RNA sequence: AACAGUGGUAGGAGAGCGUUCUAAGGGCUGUGAAGCCAGACCGGAAGGACUGGUGGAGCGCUUAGAAGUGAGAAUGCCGGUA
RNA sequence: GACCGAUAGUGAACCAGUACCGUGAGGGAAAGGUGAAAAGCACCCCGGAAGGGGAGUGAAAGAGAUCCUGAAACCGUGUGCCUACAAGUAGUCAGAGCCCGUUAACGGGUGAUGGCGUGCCUUUUGUAGAAUGAACCGGCGAGUUACGAUCUCGUGCAAGGUU
RNA sequence: GAACGAGGUAGAUGAAGAGGUCUGGAAAGGCCCGCCAUAGGAGGUAACAGCCCUGUAGUCAAAACUUCGUUCGA
């Protein structure tokens, strides 16, 4: 998929729209991706093993990657992606821009 | 049969005489109807089958003795009124095509073409040359001609070059001079015809 | 036309007769096949020539004579047809084929004498009727038999 | 306008109503479609609207086409409940 | 694909030739749908639990593990009118009284009392029939298709028509 | 009993709008504007997407096996 773990990212659709975020999760098994500060589900928690807690937890939930695109590293706006080869290894190139990743 | 001539960029030249035997003919309502119906029916491929009682993987044994039981006297399990199925007089693979007389088909194509001519939606476009496959060139051509709705374009020689440009945009069709029919004509409400194809179809008919 | 007002040739359309659906259209319970007859049951028809055991008419009647392989059936053409050709022309079976007056040469063309003819011809046919020969001779042609 | 007629089984003939899909034209639909539930509306009938409630994404109208097209009974089959 | 859309379509959309039945050859089922994401109910109270009531999530909790919609038979709870001197194919047409107020129209519900009146279907000369079938509700369930023939109708041509 | 062209088996590259605004839980929908199109196939995307993603039209790709065409008599 176009997005990769550890990217700076902006979301397209949903309650949360066009909010900047950083990525640490990925589920190519089902094409879902987790961004920080989006899909704030409030989970109900019964205690985990010896954890002496009963409480309401606020944490990320994964969104479908189709609702996601990256940014141009030059102009910051939100743009489509393209593939190019830079001296052997392939790389990701955003459209309407020569910069990579 | 004296419709005006048009250039690529909308410039109009001296009008062109058309064979009245093909374009001035009074259209035949009924013959056009049957001609439409003809290939409209023949186009469908009609592939459908449903398992008759004989071929339902089962049946066989008499479910219970003929008499001496409080239930209805019955046959094998796979029978029409049963839940187990086995349809009766269902669909079957069959062709929905036939043939019409040569005179009838010629009259039909002539009638539809003459109908378009009298309705004054024919536009003869001599020498539809195009140097590139790009679509927006031909989109600009259509805009210049004020071709808004569906359309059909026939150009005999430029088919190779122009078909790629036209085929996507937006539901218009490029056909060769031999590919004219009744639906492909009627359905598109606007016929673009190059002069070489004019006289070619004229000779054919 | 445009498709969105298609109308057939009126009088050239009829809905099917869906027998055996309800009473309002007649042909209900019985499906228009009477009551409990042999004719009223599926595949209940009888042999078309059957006559209830009374021996059918064909079998009561006798047989007639033979037919043989040999048989010269000649494509008949009357004098009335010959008028369509110009004055002074030669008419022969091969020409008749292209002109379409006969669609099957068969054993051979044969001229029959019904019609009125006034033209000069050289007629080439496999057979001639007695009246037809003198008719074309009076017309001024020559009936020469192939 | 006049005149006459208009019970009906087996049957023959003609008019239509509705259903599922398919083409052409039109457009209805999260400002709530389909389906379901309730109304004291319309037509000669098969039937069709209108207004509410439910429901939460699909669907009528127009002309033509093709049918797995219309159930109350078959000691019918299946499922559910007396 | 003018083929089906979970009684359909393969028997089998789902751990099916399985469960199950038979000694064996063999026969042979039923069973799809939470939500967009489990965010699938923290915590409190009744309760032994199950199951509830709150609280919270979510666009919806009437959405809570047959969990999208949720018809009818069937079973209940409140109720407006009527009913213990009347026998009723249960209705219809008259009709007082009481109650309600509509897709506003010579309105709606109930109806003390009077007249008339033996269900439906098949099969029969004849059925209320003591002749037959239906316990009730829902679904499914029967004159088509191919190839020829013939006739009417509609077409294009016509002494030719036609592949 | 060789090397030669074309395929087959894994794949690669692949244009154009988070356009504004309205409702809404969520725009792919309504209104007003743009762009690509040899690509308006299909599917998914919190509702109906040519321009969001996978992809699609075209253009390429083979270490190893594998199927097709050119060399070695009267």
């Amino acid at each position: 998929m176009h997005v990769k773990k550890g990217d700076k990212v902006m979301v397209i659709s949903g309650k949360d729209k066009g909010k900047q975020g950083t990525i640490l999760a990925a589920f190519p098994k089902k094409d879902r991706v987790l961004v920080e500060g989006v899909n704030m589900v409030k989970k109900h928690s019964k205690p985990t093993q010896a954890n002496p807690q009963g409480g309401i937890s606020n944490q990320e939930a994964p969104i479908h990657v189709s609702n996601v695109m990256p940014l141009d590293p030059k102009t910051g706006e939100v743009t489509r992606v393209g593939y190019k080869v830079e001296d052997g290894k392939k790389v990701r190139v955003a459209k309407k821009s020569g910069q990579v990743l | 049969p004296k419709v005006a001539l048009y250039n690529q960029n909308g410039s109009t030249a001296g009008d062109i005489e058309l064979n009245a035997s093909v374009f001035g003919i009074e259209p035949n309502e009924s013959v056009v109807f049957d001609a439409i119906l003809m290939q409209r029916a023949s186009l469908r491929q009609g592939t459908h089958k449903v398992k008759n009682r004989s071929e339902v993987r089962g049946g066989g044994r008499k479910p219970w003795r003929q008499k001496g039981t409080g239930r209805a006297r019955q046959g094998s399990i796979r029978s029409p009124q049963w839940r187990g199925g086995g349809v009766v007089f269902g669909p079957t693979p069959r062709s929905y095509s036939y043939k019409l007389p040569k005179k009838v088909r010629r009259l039909a194509i002539k009638s539809v073409l003459s109908s378009k001519v009298i309705d004054n939606n024919i536009i003869v476009l001599e020498d539809l040359t195009l140097d590139t496959a790009k679509t927006k060139e031909m989109a600009a051509i259509l805009k210049g001609l004020s071709v808004e709705k569906k359309a059909l374009i026939v150009t005999a020689d430029a088919n190779e070059a122009v078909a790629l440009s036209a085929r996507n945009i937006p539901g218009v069709t490029v056909v060769e001079a031999n590919g004219i029919n009744v639906l492909d004509v009627v359905n598109h409400e606007k016929l673009l015809i190059t002069k070489a194809a004019v006289e070619k179809v004229e000779e054919v008919l | 036309m445009k498709l969105h007002e298609l109308k057939p040739s009126e009088g050239s359309r009829k809905t099917r007769n869906r027998v055996g659906r309800g009473i309002g259209s007649g042909n209900g319970k019985t499906a228009g096949k009477g009551h409990k007859g042999q004719n009223a049951r599926s595949g209940g028809g009888v042999r078309p020539g059957f006559e209830g055991g009374q021996m059918p008419l064909f079998q009561r009647l006798p047989k007639r004579g033979f037919t043989n392989i040999n048989r010269k059936e000649y494509a008949v053409v009357n004098l009335d047809k010959l008028n369509g050709f110009a004055e002074g022309t030669e008419v022969t079976p091969e020409l008749l084929l292209e002109t379409g007056v006969i669609s099957k040469l068969n054993a051979g063309v044969k001229i029959l004498g019904n019609g009125k003819l006034e033209k000069k011809l050289t007629v080439k046919a496999n057979k001639f009727s007695a009246s037809a020969k003198e008719a074309v001779e009076a017309a001024g042609g020559t009936a020469e038999v192939i």
